[PDB]
């Protein structure tokens, strides 16, 4: 769609135990006139459906290691990993919930070394 | 605990038709949406639609809209995509989701396994 939300993602094989930060950018804000900031991140794992690791930007989801975070300005965002483990390795994705229709970024996979 | 189970994998010839299934427990199917998302082989993420049994409210991406019809029945809280006139471009896997309500909470929170579609 030409008026669709447009999320770019970037690219990174991550050495155990190290830690790496993925960003992700909006063409418009996602912040809505709530407040809120309609921004999620998640991982596929091979072989899985993909988990939900942030939402509304910076809020971690239920049963998620503290080893991630979100952060972000409302077009510009980061999830950091801390302390990689091989349980991280899959394809991360951001979400925008903002507008219609939802959009996702394209992906950034992450390997381990 | 909440799950949703979808059907099994699924090879079809072109100009075919499908209909996947999302069968949700665990809390109460009307007080949520379910929403579909694609994902070719090898391939990213996108968004196909989503339904809200209670208000039989939907929403498409324009991109699925007459590729994809998404029904619910409330009887036995399960969720539909009925996939129509099936091309190569339409292998993928299909996923089910929860979908949430205003303030932003439980959107995507639970997922279905997925469903492969194989287009011979
Ligand atoms: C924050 C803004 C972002 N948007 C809104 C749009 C909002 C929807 C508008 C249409 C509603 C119809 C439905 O009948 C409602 N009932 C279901 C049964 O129970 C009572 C409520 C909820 C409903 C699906 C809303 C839920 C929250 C929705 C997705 C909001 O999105 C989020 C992520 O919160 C705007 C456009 C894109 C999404």
């Amino acid at each position: 769609g030409a008026s669709d939300i447009v999320i770019t993602q970037d690219e990174l094989p991550v050495t155990s135990g190290e830690s790496v930060s993925i960003s992700c950018r909006s063409s418009k804000s996602l912040l809505y006139k709530d407040g809120k900031t309609y921004l999620n991140w998640f991982l596929q794992r091979p072989g899985q459906s993909p988990q939900l690791l942030i939402y509304l930007m910076s809020t971690r989801a239920s049963g998620v290691s503290d080893r991630f975070s979100g952060s972000g300005s409302g077009t510009d965002f980061t999830l950091e990993i801390r302390r990689v483990k091989a349980e991280d390795v899959g394809v991360y994705y951001c979400q925008q919930l903002v507008e219609y229709p939802y959009t996702f970024g394209g992906g950034t996979k992450l390997e381990i070394k | 605990q909440v799950q949703l189970q979808q059907s099994g994998a699924e090879l079809a010839r072109p100009g075919a038709s499908v209909k996947l299934s999302c069968k949700a427990s665990g809390y109460t199917f009307t007080s949520y949406g379910i929403t579909w998302v694609k994902q070719r082989p090898g391939q990213g993420l996108e968004w196909i639609g989503e339904i809200y049994p209670r208000s039989t409210y939907t929403s498409y991406n324009e991109k699925f809209k007459g590729k994809a019809t998404l029904t619910a029945d409330k009887s036995s809280s399960t969720a539909y995509m009925e996939l129509r006139s099936l091309t190569s471009e339409d292998s993928a896997v299909y996923f089910c989701a929860r979908a949430g309500n205003w303030g932003g909470e439980n959107f995507f929170d639970y997922w279905g396994q997925g469903t492969t579609l194989t287009v011979s």
